Formats: C-alpha cells, structure tokens, sequence
C-alpha cells in the first residue's frame, strides 16, 4: 500500500531584483529561508512571527484543517496609515471592517489582487513614501521595467 | 543586465560535434546549432527531465510569452 | 509524523439528519425498532434496542475495529445499525424468558455482522484513498510493467570484429 | 479526485523571468581546418555490361566521404526508350573494410531508395545525373553521375577514416548489368553496335590538420553507421479471379530503422506498376500502338495507385500483429507523408520502426536479432481490369488492378538497419555481425 | 489476513464514514419465511418464548 | 439485476455462504515438478 | 501491437537507447529576447527610370535590420514568352555601403547564377513569380515586383545588420537600373516604343529589441563574421566548329572564399546560359518553321539541357598546381549541387564548393585567396560543330561537343562568395580586412 | 454453460449457480427473500402447418406448429438447499 | 428539441451525482428511440416515406467545485435520499356499450 | 483518402498527448461530414443520383513507451506549449466594377498571435480563392467556346 | 436473395458482494492464463 | 447571403449571478423577433394586406 499525501503546498524562490532580494510577483513574501514565497492559493500557517500564527503577515486564516491549507494567498490587514485604517493604494478594501465579520472573513479584508510583492508609494505624509507597514524598495516611476515603488511585505 | 545572454541558435544544415566528447555536456543536447535530427528534453536519471541552463520549460516558456521577460 | 495527515480528514460528516438517532423527543428510538418488528414493547425489545444497549454496540463496533486493524472509526450511522439489529433481531430473538442469555446471543450476533462489513470497510476506504489520492494506485514501474520477451534467440548475438589484444 | 490540484491564478507571472538568449546575433562555430579534394581511382577489371570489376580506395587523404561512379553511356534508341540507365548499370556495389563486407546496395534499392526518400529538385537533379531527361536522341552521348548512398557518402559526420586503417583496406566491387534498358537492350532485343561503359570512379577526400588527423590516426573511433539488408523472393501473383495472399519470412537482424519494399516486373528495370493504355502507362499509351505489354520507359515510374498489386499489408513479430492491417495506398502514400516528407511512386512501400527513418539519427528501431518470428503478410488486389481499355482502368475500384499487373512476379524486400563500424590499432569491421 | 497493517497509512482517522450498509436485512423474517413481512393483524403482535430446544419438547 | 439476487440474503444463506471460506472467482493452480513425456519402440522377441 | 517491438531489447540497443541523453517526446524551449518587427518604405533619391543610378538611405527607425525588398512596377512590352525574370534583370546591381565603405555589391547576373545555384523547388518557383510573369500574361499587362536583397544581412535574422551600434555611419544602398530589359522596354536589340518607366520603392524590415538586448548593442563592442561577393567579367576564349578552345583565366579573389560561381553567357539576352536550338524552348520559335537560332524563347531562356552548354571540363589551381582532378563541365553543373546544396541547377551554370554545405551560413571549409599569390581557373570548351537549326543534330550529339551557336556565349561571369569581418565599435562600423 | 450434456427441445434452464448439476451450491437465489417473483414467457405464433414439411421445416425463428397450441401444461420446478438436522435421535428440515 | 431528464438528480443541485466520489464506478445512461414517432417518420400505422433519421446528443451539466467542498467530496462518505419510478404494463379491462 | 490532423500533437512527438498521464479524462475528436463534396455526391448545385455514402475510419498512431517513462508520464504533471487555431467568418466588402472596396474588419483574436491568415472565396466552390475566367485553368471549359 | 446475418454480443456477468468486490477492485491480481498460437502453413501438396 | 458571426467583448465588471440579451429592431419596442406572413407576426399577417 502506499501512503496517501496532503495539500503539499508549492513554494518558489525569492529572487534578486537589484542590491535586494524579494519574492515574484505572482507569489508572496510568505514566512522565511525554507519557504520564502507562496504559488498556491494556501500555506501552512507559518508558526515563526514576532512568534505567533498570523498568517504570517500577507495571508489569512480560513475555516479548514491541514495546516499546509489553512492561510489564503493575497491578503493582510486594515494595517493604520497615518490617521485612518485605510488599505494600500494598490490594495482592494474588502469592507470586512471586523465588526461586521466572523473571524475568518474578519482578517481578510484587502484583497492584494496583482500587487502580492510591490504596491506603489502613498502620498500620506505629504512626501510620497512607503507605505507605513512594508519596506522601503529602492525603486521610482522613472525606473524602468520596475513599477514596483517602496514595498515589501 | 547580469544575465548571461548568449548568442542565437538557428537551424543549421550541418551536424557538429562540441570538441568535448568525453564529457557529455547538458547544454549541447537542447542546442539547435549542432544538432539537426530531433529536438527532445535532456533525461537525468531515473529518466528524469533535467532543464539545462538558459532554456526552460513549457510553463515558463509560455509565461514569458504571454505575461513578458524581465531585466 | 503522519499526524497532520490523519488530523486534516473531518471527523463530520455533513450527513443528512446528521445525528440522525437521539436527539429528538417526538418518539424513543425503541419504538421506531417495535415498529418495524411488528412487536409489542417487552423487556427483551426495550432492553436489546434501548439507548444504553445501542451504546453498547457502538463502543464494541469501535473497539474492536480499533483492537483488530490499526484504524480509529466512528460511530456508526444508526439508521444503519437499527435496521441490522432489527433485522438480526427478527431472523433469531431465541430465548426461552432468560432475556439476558437471549441478549447476550443477539448483541454478539449484531457486533459480529457489523465487524464482517467494518472491518472490510475499513479496508476498502483505506485503499480507496491511495488511489483517489495518488496517480493509478501511487506504484512505480510494477504496474507500469511491459511484458518480458523472455525467449533466447537475443543470445545468439555475436561480435561482428575482435580487436587486437592490448 | 483527492488528488492534489494547483488553481494557478498567477502561475506563469510567477514562472517568469529574464531572457536566456537573442535571435539577433548568431556565434558561429570555430571549426577544425580542412580541405576537400576529388580523387579518381583505378578500377580493376574489365568495365562493361555485365562484368564485375572493383576498386580500392587509395590512401590520399585522412577521410573519405562522397563517392561518385561516373559512367558514360550513348542511346541505343530514341527519346522515351531510357530509365534511368546509369543507375540500371550499376547493378550493384559492395562495400568491404578490412575484408568484411559493411553494405552492400543493388540498383533496384537505389531506384527504391530515390523512389522513397529522395524529392523535389534534388530528385529531378539525380535523375539528370542518371538519365537522359531533356528528349536526347539515339546515339546521344551523356556522362552519367552515380552517387553512393553508403552512411558515409551521405555524412562528413561519418567520414570514413582511412588514415585510422592502416593495416586494412577499403574496397568497392560494383557489378554492371548485363543489359540497360534503351542502351544496349531494348526490352529483350539487343541494340545492334551498342557501345560499352566508360567508367570512372571518384572519391572525395578530406584532409585534415595536425591536431584532428593525428586523434583520427591513433584512437580507437566508433561510427554510427547504416547498413542495408536485402533479399528478393517470389510475389504470390494476383490474378483475374483471386486476391492472392502471401506470408514472407523477414529474414532480418539488428536494429531496424525500416522496411521498405516493392513488386516488380524484373524484365523492366524499374517497373513497379502495372501497364495500361492511359497516358504514360506503357508503351504508345492513349495511341492505337499502346501495348500494354510493354512500358513507355522513360516513363516507367508513377502515383497511379490503381496499377499497383498491393491491397493491404500487415507485419507480424512473434507471430503476432505489429499494427492493424492497413491498405497499400497506407504504405505507399501515408508512411511517407508522415516519416519523409517526399512523394513516393505507385508500388513503393514503406512501414518504418523510426519517428524520422529519412535521417541519420536514430529515432526508434526494431530490433530483429530478438524476434523470433518476422513475417510480412501481404494481400493483393484482384488482377480484373482490362488494361487496354482507360475506362476500365480510370473509373475501377480501391480492390482491383489492372490485368497486367500479374506481371509484377518479383518482390524486393528491404531494410536499413544500424550497426556500428569500429576502428582501431589500425583495423576495424562491424560491431555486430547479426 | 490479507492487508498486512500498513502503520504508515495517514488517513486513519476514518470517523467521517458510515460503514454499516444494512441493505442485507431489509425485510427478513424470523429465520426463512416468505410472507412479504406479513403485517396483517393491526396490533402489537408479542414475543412468542421460541427456546432453542431438541426436536421434542420435553 | 443480479444485484438483487446479492441483496436477497436469508438465514438459510448461512450454511452456503456466511464465513466464507473458499471463492469460486479465483483459482489456484499448484506448482508440479518438472517432467517430460516421449514414446518409444520397443524390441520384440520371439516371432 | 507496438509493445512486441519494446519487449525486442537487448546488446544492440545499448547504443541507440542505453542510458538515454534526450527523450523525443518532450520539447524543451528558449526564452528569447522579445522583440517586434515592422517594415518600413525608405525614399529613393535620383529619378528612377531606366538606365539610371539612384539610391537609398536606410533610416534608424528600429535596432536592427534584415530583409530588404525593392518593389518595382513594370509593364510587358510584349506578349508572354517575351520576358525572363525582368525585375532581376532590371536590378542591374546594388551597392552596399555602410560609413561610405563598399561592404558589398551584388549584380543582376549574380541574382540569376545565386537563384541558379542555391534556390530550389517552391522557393525559386514563389521567386520567378516575384520577378517575373509566369501566367501566360499579355503585352499591356502590369505587376508589382519584389526583388528581395541577398546581402549577408538579408538571409537571416542571425546578421542583422546593428544600425543601433552605429550612431555615425548610415547604411546606403545604391541600385542601378538596367538601360534596357527584354520584354519591358525592349526586344532584343529593339526598343520598344511606348514602354513605360519603372516606379520603384526600397522596403526595410526592422527589428525593435527590448530595453536589455538594445543596451547591450549600444554599450558592446560587435564583431560579425559575414560574406561578401567578388566579382569580375571576363571575355570567353570562344570555341568554333574546328576547335575546343581553352582558356586560364586569373582568379582574382582575395579572402576566404566558401565558393566559386560562374557562368557563360550572352550579354545580349539575360540570363543566356546555353546556345540557342531548334529544340522546344531552346530558342525563339524552337520546334517549328519560325524557329530562330539567334534569339532565346526568353520566357524559356534557362534550361537543364546541357547539350547546350558550352563548358567541357575544368579545373581551379592555386599557384600554378591543381587543386582537384580536372572534371567534365557536367561535374560541375551537375553533382557539385548535389553535393553541397541539393537543389537542380540549370545548364551553363557551373559550382565549384571550397565548403561542405555552401548553401549555409555557418562556414564549413574555406579557400583562403589571401593566401594563394596566383590562383587561376582552367576551362576548356566544347567544339560548336552541331548544326542548332536542325534539332536532330543537337539532340543526338556528343559529350565533346555543342551548339554553333553556342560562340554566342562570349561573356565569361566568375563570382567569388567569401568570409569577411564586419567590425563594429565606437558608433562606427566596417570590415576588418581590405 | 452449467451441465454440459443435451437439453430436448420444449424444456428450459435458468441456473443460478456456476454448477448447478453437482453438490456444491456454486450460487444459488434465494426465493425466500423475494417478495414477488414472476417468469414471464413469450409464446411463438402457431401458425406453421404441422401436416407440411415445407411449413414445418422452413419457417421463421418466431414461429412454430399449429399443434403447439396443445402444449397447455406448464411444470415450472426448482432446486434448492435446506438443511437436515439430525440431534438426539430425530431429524428433519431446519427451514420450513 | 430537449428532452431533459427527470431523473432526481436532474431535478435539484441538492442530489448532484458525486462523480468524484465514484472512483471504481460509472454512471451511464442508455436511451432506447422508438421505432417510430407520429408525425416525424409515422402517421398513425403508416410509415413516411423518405422521413429522416434523428440527430442525437447528450448535454451533461457539471459541477466544479473549490477546492475545500472537492476535497471534502472526495474523502467523505456521501448519501442521498432519492427518487425512483417503478413500473408495469398491463392490458384493461375492456368496457363496451 | 487519408486526411491528416494537423493539430499541435499531430506535428511532432514532442508534443505528443500523455493519455498514461490522464488517467480521469477522456480526448476526443468531433468530426463534422459536409453536406456535399463537390464531384462525389454534387455538381455545383445539383446533387448526383447514385452517389454513395462515405466510409469512414479514425486511426491514431501510439507510441508505447518503457517502464520508466511510462511510470513518468503516469506519475508526474505535464506542461505543453501548444497551437492553437482561432477563426471567424467576415462577409467581404464585396468590389465592383466601378470602385474599390475597403473594410475594416475587427480582429477577434486573443493570445500571442504567431501569425493571421486569411483568404476570400466563393463559398459555393471549395478552395475557390479567385475570380473565374475564360484563360486556361480559370474556370470551367476555360479557353474554348463551352 | 441471401439475407445477410444479425449478430448480437452478450456477456455474463458476476455481480460480488462487498467484501470480494473490493479486493478485486483493490488489489493486483495474477491469473495463470491460455493463449492460442496459430500460423497457416502451405502443405507440400502429395500426388498420385 | 451569410451566417454572420460576431465576437462582442462584454465590459461587465462585478460577480454576475446571470447574462441576458436579445436582438431587437430599435424601431418597435419589444420586437425580438423577424416578421412574417403568419398569424401575429406582422401587421396583417395571415391575408392580402
């Protein structure tokens, strides 16, 4: 007999885009140096945070088993900007503001359709810059072939 | 561009061995320019399909053609 | 190792009334088994299907599936095992007032018929997985298996040339 | 359907990466430093129709390749009175290294050959080379060109390396027919003062540098090569009553890349179909002269399927079926398509083991040095149509040939198979003998 | 006998199955009788003391 | 159809089916030691 | 079934499938740099009409370039029959020119000998039906013609030619009409009168690369090994009806050439290989009573009958010694292309490969003139004793001997195709050696 | 298929059982299980003239004899498995 | 025209045929046409002549499912409460004047 | 006849379908007959009595590999970079005698386009992609007075 | 005025019970089997 | 003449429960479909006028 598997998620590598390493733009900056970024819609829960589940940062929870599955590709969090609870520019605000919510459909609220790796800068603080929860990527307008700006998640 | 892009590879009317018969080198077998019977994937062992180095499979060959290349 | 595995199969099933036994005042359990006998209520019927006898069966059916292969099941549907017990009770219910000899015999007969289809269940669902998990049974080149030529006139290949000796 | 799935909303994004080379801007390959030059031989013996005489290929270069027999032929007769004569003459040619016959290649295979894998504009340049195709006269005089098609007068990949010979000699013994068509006979009637070949053979040779001549000269070299293997038989005649049938022991060995065939009427060199008296079906075809015994010969070959003899063919290993039966018309019209790319003529046939049997590479084989039992079952069609009447011949069916497709009596069965040559310490002969 | 316990199998968690396929004993009546199930009399119809006596009875 | 010949199961099933024992889909054949026949004359004595 | 081959495995397949290299069913790809491609008119300057020079200027609207075009417009002057390839004719050459240096030049003859030679099958057909009227078209009839350009960087995609590298050299190209062409504007010696002028138009394909591959071009330096052709006319040691004449012509080449070329001809009728005979399309008329021998069936100007070729045998020496055996002129028409191209080439018209495969772009063995103080090619002629008006005499004639008519065929043509280096550095580009 | 002899024409077989002519029941329906069973048969057109050979001999697959119409018995017979119990001195059928 | 089936599982979603769940099983359907239909190739008893045959197809709508109810179906034991249409010809009674 | 497919799979083995791979789904070919061929069973318009009905037979060439691979392609995912062929009918803005057409037709396509082809024709006439016209091989009886 | 021939295929088949039906649609089998070899021969003909 | 096709791009945007369109002649509301001489099918359908 052989054993049966499990979800087995896939996940690719982060690749080098000019004196910085990040992951593709069809994946996410998922956990850390074994799994670095994630291809399918769902992972495994990444236990290392801080520590804690949550689903680390860029994905969220959903109402199954077999932790491998258990975070959906392609969120985050309302994540405060300057004075509001506002999403990225680039992010979808879902409208499930919390209250409204169950805890599932609670954490996913903004929805990162096309902008999993680079979002654009905000103009929040009068100075167009990265916004408040991502790294600051050394990238601009005039750049090339890059639309990315500062962003990381 | 830190890529090691290399020349081009068209069909050529002539067979031509490499100079390096007795190690079998990977990128030769996909390499066009040489060959001129068949075209098949490199098989490692176990019968495995091992992409050599600057070609690339079906999936990325179609995402580079319809999504785009990089810099 | 295998414990997300096992844990990531639900342990409920969306079943229809699931729950389907208990869990209801309308009428006892006892009485839909009376109905189906054609039988009045009587110390061996209220005894062999009551709650705590149905519970018996369950905890032995699991039990012994668990003592016997190295699978953990369920409870089993009791629409299932009331209509078994019935069955099992019209085609014997010998005893001769001795209602606990008589109970004895049909607990063992019903335990017993449910293991002859749980244990093989058991098993048929753990090979069904392999397969509808696994690509054709999840086996390598013993079921990809060519036929062997196996005849000798291979062996009568002979070396066209012979070099100099060197 | 537990199995485990991908939804690739971003599968290809994710895929994605920079360029790994450019259209625009070919590298071309250093290459060894050689030289190319033609070298005539002498040739042993008498030439002439009907004699054998040989050659041995002097050691004047490091490896040889192309091999050319030039003939020169006059015209016994008129325009239409000639097939491809040279190649008729040379009857065959035998290929010996170190003693060991390698090949050998008869003229019936280099006419099925040409039929099969030759096209286009380098078939009709072969044919200029063999024939007289511009409406030429008797007594025309032409030097013909015969090329060899051994595995080494096709490839430089498969230059023959002499200089890794040197205790052993390579050879050609070529057998010149006793009669040409148009030539010296006319059918079966001689050709009154007819002259006698001049023959001539050329071999061209390679000369290579230091470095690369003196690794041919000292190692030991292993050359994937092609050899033919041939044998004729008696075709179960069709006739006007019967579809006859035939079960033909493939005497094979090795690792075939094909099988390659046709029906014959030996009489005429060439004549794989039936006579008829449509247009150059036979001799003063669409005349009151027709006669339908008696081929137009300069136009010996052609597509009209409805005179070839074959109705359907299988090939059986072990006795069992290698694939379904299929029709003649499968063999001639479709194998092809699929495995050449050319055209072959009506009473060509090919079944190939090969993904791609027209190349050197090999691309599948069958190996019949471990098949018990090689059989080739063939069924002809139904010799009922009136060859002296187009009508019956142009409207008839996909089961019936014409009445003189009878006359096809012989068949030639051929197959290519791959060997090696192996050379070293100075000699060489086959890997396998079988 | 057949299926050597395979303690590699992961799904033995086999609680979400329902086994017991009781399509055996639908309409079966006391040992081999052919009756249809013979509910005629709109009553209760006792339990009848059959012992597992000899073929006489004392 | 023949399913309900399956589905049809009594008491009087259990001397000929119940704890099976043996399947009439399966067949084992046993392995025998290696031999082999010939036919052979005989001299005859005598007239 | 296809299983009864598989199991057929032992010693002789480890060389075709023991541990296997590739599998045939799997194609593996390669990111290629992406790019666009869009043709783009260039301007003419000087007024096109026949017999004058005018030129083009190749602007840098895209990277790189490859194919270039030129369309013409030209009406028959007569009816059909009374053209040959007339837009190749009119295209009497075209200068390639790149920083003001002469990279190469081709002529109008050469477009015929280098269609000759290495076009074949529907390629040449699809070509005569850009060059030419082949549809029976009638005197009036106008078309628009496409004379591709055969310049190192109009064959592939592999030399485009970088106009992105070379900030301060433009690329010009100037063509030279014919003063005349046969059926257009005149007929023979005759012009026509009414005859309308060419319209003329240069078309460039141009290559768009990304932002990579075109930072690349501007920031590398480039080196590009490519061909070139030399080219001189001779006058033919014309033979007679008593003798075979023979000739040394110098070879006048430099550079390491891949071949050799030439030609005989008329310069009065382009693309005149052969003599003129009564023979069907051999000449004006051929094969009734308004044959004539002293003009060409121009719409059947070429043929691949060589009876009509005036050649006999030759040879190429470099420094006075021989570099191969001396072969029949048919040798030359005939197997050379065989042997290193494999299409048909037409009579007349003479190969001679210093390569394996000259048809190629990747060099395959070169002669290096360079090196080689005095080369010269040796011919010998065929004596014109045959009588071209009476079809017989040609028709039945000797290898040894041609046409009276074929002393027409004064003009001696020898093209060298070579290797050079294209160098390009500093926004400015040209060849590396002399 | 399950005896392996001759059967006369005008009776038919149904089995049940791979073996049905030996000992060992080899499959075997039980009828004591099935509410309603029914043979439900199909009779020829008697419209064949018994007294010509011609008609007798030479008619169609559908059809038979006039003189079938005599045929107007039906024995329908089955054979089964019960049990006989022998204990202490007596015996009988375990199943009535 | 179309014919929809009837089937339970024709009718309602909440009866789909669990092809998922049927691993080692089909599920085929098998259609007998009548020898003749009124009106299309018959009228009344009698055949029309020159009446063309039917062009037949069958539409099967399917499911496709997410991949937490796939899973769930593929693993999960499942039951549905069904319809079935038994049936029985007979001839009548005859009545009369 | 013997007409070839001339999809993707049916050009080269190494793009040959893995049918070891698909062990759930099936591959299929839908063939649609003409009404009418023109010389076997019309003649322009009208139909030709006694015509017979083709017969027809589907024949696929298999390739049946080794153990190993076999056991590959059965086990592992496969990606093929195909061809495809997207089409669409367009009415012609038919020219005439005294002027020239134009039209602007929508191209309907989508992915990355290796190429477009196309043609005009006179549906009624298979293969007819030109005018008709009394010169030799244009037309019906082309060169003489029929 | 032959009548051409009707044919019809029919197969008998073994319906298991539970616990047989899935070990045959479980497990691998191997099954000792007969097969037919056949070649036709021409027969050297005899004569009088 | 023709069956003419057509290849509409649809510039909907939201999850669609369901798509719905018809043909129409713009000049009569709620014509859908062609006019005929057969009853109710066009002004008059079924006689002369």
């Amino acid at each position: 007999v052989v054993k049966p598997q499990g979800y087995k998620p896939e996940f690719v590598n982060r690749v080098n885009f000019g004196k910085f390493w990040a992951c593709p733009e069809g994946t996410t900056d998922w956990g850390s140096e074994d799994k670095q970024c994630l291809v399918s819609q769902y992972g495994p829960m990444m236990w290392r945070n801080k520590w804690g589940w949550s689903c680390p940062a860029g994905s969220a929870p959903n109402n199954s088993d077999d932790w491998n599955q258990k975070c959906v590709q392609g969120y985050s969090m309302k994540k405060l900007i300057d004075g509001q609870w506002r999403c990225t520019d680039t992010e979808i605000d879902t409208g499930k503001d919390w209250s409204n919510s169950d805890w599932f459909t609670a954490q996913q609220q903004c929805d990162r359709g096309n902008n999993k790796v680079f979002t654009r800068r905000m103009y929040i603080d009068g100075k167009w810059q990265c916004p408040d929860g991502t790294w600051d990527t050394g990238f601009t307008w005039s750049d090339g072939e890059n639309g990315g700006k500062q962003c990381k998640y | 561009p830190s890529y090691q892009i290399r020349n081009s590879k068209h069909h050529t009317q002539l067979p031509m061995r490499s100079l390096n018969e007795p190690p079998p080198m990977v990128e030769d077998l996909v390499d066009e320019s040489l060959f001129e019977g068949l075209q098949g994937y490199p098989v490692d062992e176990k019968l495995d399909l091992l992409t050599p180095p600057g070609t690339a499979t079906p999936s990325s060959e179609w995402a580079a053609i319809n999504y785009g290349l990089t810099n | 190792g295998n414990f997300i595995q096992n844990m990531a199969f639900p342990t409920e099933n969306p079943y229809k009334l699931s729950g389907d036994f208990g869990n209801s005042t309308l009428e006892p359990t006892v009485t839909a088994a009376l109905r189906i006998l054609h039988e009045s209520p009587a110390p061996f019927n209220t005894e062999f299907f009551s709650r705590k006898n149905v519970d018996f069966i369950q905890k032995k059916l699991i039990s012994e599936t668990k003592r016997y292969t190295s699978f953990d099941i369920g409870p089993q549907n009791e629409d299932e095992l009331i209509m078994m017990m019935a069955g099992i009770y019209v085609q014997d219910s010998t005893f001769d007032g001795n209602i606990k000899a008589g109970l004895r015999k049909l607990n063992t007969l019903v335990i017993t018929e449910c293991l002859k289809q749980i244990l093989p269940g058991v098993r048929a669902y753990a090979l069904y997985v392999r397969d509808a998990s696994l690509p054709f049974s999840g086996g390598g080149e013993e079921a990809f298996k060519r036929p062997e030529l196996a005849t000798l006139k291979g062996s009568k290949v002979l070396s066209g040339f012979l070099p100099l000796d060197r | 359907g537990l199995s485990q799935l991908v939804a690739y909303g971003a599968q290809d994004v994710y895929l994605t990466g920079n360029p790994q080379i450019t259209f625009f801007k070919t590298v071309y390959r250093r290459y060894t430093n050689f030289a190319i030059e033609s070298i005539q031989q002498t040739i042993n013996g008498s030439v002439g129709f009907g004699n054998k005489v040989s050659t041995q290929i002097s050691r004047n270069g490091d490896l040889i390749t192309d091999i050319v027999v030039e003939f020169v032929l006059t015209k016994g007769g008129n325009g239409g009175t000639t097939y491809y004569p040279a190649e008729e003459l040379l009857q065959d040619v035998e290929l010996e290294i170190g003693g060991q016959r390698i090949d050998k290649h008869y003229n019936d295979w280099f006419r099925t050959y040409d039929a099969l894998f030759r096209m286009n504009d380098d078939r009709y340049n072969y044919r200029r080379m063999t024939d007289w195709v511009n409406n030429e006269l008797v007594g025309a005089q032409k030097r013909f060109y015969v090329p060899l098609i051994f595995f080494f007068n096709q490839t430089p990949g498969l230059a023959l390396p002499l200089i890794a010979l040197q205790y052993h000699e390579v050879k050609l013994y070529f057998t010149l027919a006793s009669q040409v068509q148009g030539v010296n006979y006319n059918g079966s009637s001689a050709i009154a003062g007819a002259a006698q070949p001049t023959m001539s053979v050329w071999v061209d040779y390679i000369f290579l540098d230091t470095q690369e001549r003196t690794r041919f000269a000292q190692l030991p070299h292993e050359y994937l090569i092609e050899q033919l293997q041939f044998t004729g038989s008696e075709t179960a005649t069709p006739s006007a009553t019967t579809q006859a049938s035939q079960n033909i022991r493939l005497n094979f060995n090795h690792p075939t890349k094909y099988l390659a065939w046709n029906f014959n009427n030996p009489t005429n060199y060439g004549q794989y179909t039936a006579l008829a008296n449509i247009p150059g079906a036979c001799s003063g075809a669409g005349t009151a002269a027709a006669t339908v015994t008696t081929p137009d010969y300069g136009n010996t070959g052609t597509y009209n399927e409805q005179l070839a003899v074959l109705d359907s063919a299988k090939i059986q290993l072990n006795g069992q079926d290698r694939f379904a039966t299929r029709k003649g018309s499968y063999f001639n019209k479709v194998q092809p398509y699929q495995s050449i790319g050319g055209v072959t003529p009506a009473g060509v046939y090919l079944y190939s083991f090969a993904l791609k049997p027209a190349g050197r590479q090999p691309s599948g084989t069958c190996n019949f040095s471990r098949i018990d039992n090689a059989t080739l079952s063939l069924t002809y069609k139904t010799c009922s149509i009136d060859a002296t009447s187009p009508a019956a011949v142009l409207g008839n069916t996909e089961t019936v040939t014409a009445n003189t497709a009878t006359l096809l009596t012989a068949l030639n069965i051929y197959a290519k198979n791959y060997n090696v040559l192996r050379i070293m310490s100075g000699m060489g002969g086959l890997a396998y003998a079988n | 006998p057949e299926a050597a316990d395979f303690a590699q199998f992961a799904p033995k968690n086999l609680q979400a199955q329902n086994f017991l396929t009781a399509t055996q004993w639908i309409g079966v009546n006391t040992q081999g009788s052919s009756l249809k199930n013979a509910n005629y009399d709109l009553r209760a119809d006792p339990i009848i003391p059959k012992a597992d006596v000899g073929p006489w009875m004392m | 159809g023949g399913l309900s010949q399956l589905v049809a199961y009594g008491a009087q099933d259990v001397y000929l089916t119940g704890n099976p024992q043996i399947t009439f889909f399966k067949t084992v054949y046993r392995r025998y030691t290696n031999f082999a026949i010939e036919s052979i004359q005989q001299t005859i004595n005598g007239s």
